[PDB]
RNA sequence: CCCGAAAACAGGCGGCCACCGAGGGCCCGGGAAGAAGACCCGGUUGAUGGGGCGGGGAUGUAAGCGGGAAGGGAAACCGACCCGUUCAGUCUGCCGCUCCCAACAGCCCGAGUGCUACCGGG
RNA sequence: AGCCGAGGGAACUCGGCAAAUUGGCCCCGUAACUUCGGGAGAAGGGGUGCCUGCGGGUGUGUAACCCGCAGGUCGCAGUGAC
RNA sequence: GGGAGUAGCAGCAUAGCCGGGUGAGAAUCCCGGCCGCCGUAGGGGCCAGGGUUCCACGGCAAUGUUCGUCAGCCGUGGGUUA
């Protein structure tokens, strides 16, 4: 029982939660919730939006 | 009870009578169960609703009244039955 | 022509409203171990675990999710001794007794109880009784039980039941009997870790509906959808005979509706709301309560699957009755992880 | 496994009253039940609904204030928008604690008689 | 009488009935066939918001109407509804 | 007479609320305020046709798809100037 990370917001989810998209290369993302899976196809940039940790990041990067 | 001459405060939830009717009769129901509450919880014979709770209950339309009203009561003895007096707090 | 099978079961018919609200249950098992067949508690919530397969066929050794509910079960009151005789075309009751010290509160349930009936006299009686059942007049004795919600906050008027003792002899039935009556029943002392059981409820209730929900017959074609039958069946039947056969889909009550489910795996017993891994006590209500629930404070069981009824409701448990050969063994499974995450 | 004392031999058992009155219903606060009826829980020996204080959640960082901004302008200044204050603000048909307000006051239905054939003891 | 619907995309039905799709303006580009007038908006492709500044036409005009350019910036989406 | 105290009094413009008044009696009549509908017509003007339906005072047995203290209804008196 290991926990995954979410490749759009950053945190971890618990086990027997959440998704794996697969990629034809060979690349794979985790998703929590449909909201995140949602938002990085539609594409919204998590770099702007205070409730994930890529904020934290770049305002590191001001 | 509560005992006349004294100034109470009451939050009334309109929430509850929300979905109960269609959204189009939404404000007219919400004045009957404000007078209702009122008396239920004042122990009054009659209510007399302001002019100014009506204006704030009607502010947005029929069809989107607010969820939760403060009010101000004062309640008068006069020939035995109790009247109470609603305004805007 | 073609074929094909008809829409719904003819064996849970008629679909009526249940008698009563506690079920009753109509059949017992056959179990060696002289002990108390069954429990009864109160439906708590669902969440989900992570284990190593214990169970027979593949994913043996592999770890898996199980899904799991929660049953909530305080203790028991044992109040009577109930005797059963052989009638003409069945059992009759002989005799009961009951113990002479009740809560309070058991007046809500049964309004007219006895005044003086002093602990000498509740001796007497069963004086009478063992001799009686010495005698060899006696076929079965059973318990006489009541719950006790005010325990844990959730009502005042209790339950009673009548359940039934496993084993042969008359005799040795009466003497646990007699040793049970006037004190408390545990889920601990009753069931087994890993055992299965057999699991009785009413339905959650849904009014009345229609014949496409209720039998799972076909929605009509668009035109008649158009036509104001899109919900409707076709026909009531043939000519002749010159009558609706009751067999034909018809709407009227759905749920609410007495039911047995077989076979379901009893995994862990719990105490005070915790239960114990390894070596650490972690507590099963997740974060902000259950829903339609609060916080689980006293005593419980997981149960893995799905069980029938609503949230706050009376459930009885008894052991398997219809078990296969091929069994999980009697021990809890091993356990790596429990969610206590926010269910709501 | 489901329905099942209207099973006309129309049943068995424990207890209460009776030969004013046990007990029931309406009314009241509610919902896990529900087309009307019915079912279920509670009613100050009380956490049933609401309020207040907290928890868990949904969305996505409010208004105000300050500091910048491509460029323009003698200059004071204009400027969509950006950053800080600020996991904020708004909301909650979920949970907990707390008697602060309301579960007050009442109104209806309700079994009593024997004859002869007796039954087991008076 | 209306709104949404995962994955499939006419397997439904006598029959794609009904519903959906497209949609305004500017630029590019446009088949067969032809009574040489048309076909033709064929088909098919790009672009479109806000703010800051520059320019043109007519005009006496920092009056009024119309036509182009460059840059900055926000959003899943700028004929954003109709 | 039964059908039956039943169907209908929905669909094309879903509209009322608060306070005060009249009166035996007020969801349905009057005053004020809030909230709404029409807005190249549901607004303004006026033929034919109708014929007093026009105005004021007083009424509520019947008419008005409910009520009615209201009315194109009932009664009493008036009103059309080249
Ligand atoms: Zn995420």
């Amino acid at each position: 029982a290991r926990w995954n990370v979410c490749s759009y917001c950053g945190r971890e989810f618990e086990p027997g939660t959440g998704k794996m998209f697969v990629r034809n290369d060979g690349r794979v993302l985790f998703f929590c919730s449909s909201k995140c899976e949602k938002y990085y196809f539609m594409g919204r940039n998590p770099r702007k939006l205070k409730w994930t940790k890529a904020f934290q990041e770049a305002r590191l990067q001001r | 009870p509560i005992k006349p001459g004294e100034e109470v405060i009451f939050v009334v939830p309109i929430n509850k009578i929300k979905k109960r009717v269609p959204r189009w009769k939404r404000a007219p129901r919400a004045a009957r169960f404000v007078r209702e509450w009122i008396a239920r919880h004042a122990k009054a014979d009659e209510v007399i609703i302001g002019t100014d709770v009506n204006e704030k209950i009607w502010e947005r339309g029929a069809e989107k009244p607010p969820g939760k009203l403060r009010v101000k009561v004062v309640v008068e003895e006069s020939e035995g039955k109790r009247i109470a007096r609603v305004s805007l707090a | 022509k073609i074929h094909r099978p008809r829409r719904g079961s003819l064996a849970y018919s008629p679909r009526k409203r249940a008698k009563s609200i506690v079920p009753r249950i109509r059949s017992w098992p056959k179990d060696s171990e002289v002990r108390m067949l069954g429990f009864a508690g109160y439906k708590a919530g669902m969440t989900h675990i992570l284990m190593i397969d214990d169970s027979p066929g593949l994913t043996k050794g592999k770890e898996i999710f199980v899904p799991v509910t929660i049953v909530e079960v305080p203790p028991l009151f044992v109040y009577g001794i109930r005797a059963y005789k052989q009638g003409y075309l069945g059992l009759e009751t002989a005799t009961e007794v009951w113990f002479h010290d009740l809560h309070k509160n058991v007046a809500r349930r049964i309004k007219t109880l006895p005044k003086n009936y002093n602990e000498e006299a509740f001796q007497a009686k069963l004086g009478q009784l063992e001799d009686l059942v010495n005698d060899g007049e006696i076929a079965d004795v059973r318990l006489l039980v009541h719950t006790q919600p005010w325990l844990i906050g959730l009502k005042k008027k209790p339950e009673v039941m009548e359940y039934a003792i496993g084993g042969d002899d008359v005799k040795a039935k009466f003497d646990y009997a007699k040793e049970k009556i006037g004190k408390e029943l545990r889920a601990g002392e009753v069931l087994h870790e890993g055992e299965l059981l057999d699991v009785i409820a009413v339905t959650k209730g849904k009014g009345t509906q229609g014949p496409v929900k209720r039998w799972g017959v076909k929605v009509q074609f668009h035109k008649a959808q158009r036509a104001g039958k899109g919900r409707h069946i076709g026909n009531l039947g043939p000519w002749h005979p010159a009558r609706v056969m009751w067999t034909v889909p018809q709407a009227g009550q759905m749920g609410f509706h007495h039911r047995t489910e077989f076979n379901k795996r009893l995994i862990a017993i719990g105490e005070n709301g915790k239960l114990v891994l390894d070596g650490n006590e972690i507590e099963i209500t997740p974060k902000g309560g259950f829903p339609h629930y609060g916080i689980v404070r006293s005593d419980f069981l997981m149960i893995e699957g799905t069980i029938p009824g609503s949230f706050k409701r009376i459930i009885r448990v008894r052991p398997a009755i219809r078990p296969p050969k091929k069994k999980p063994p009697v021990e809890r499974p091993q356990i790596t992880y429990v969610s206590r995450e926010s269910k709501q």
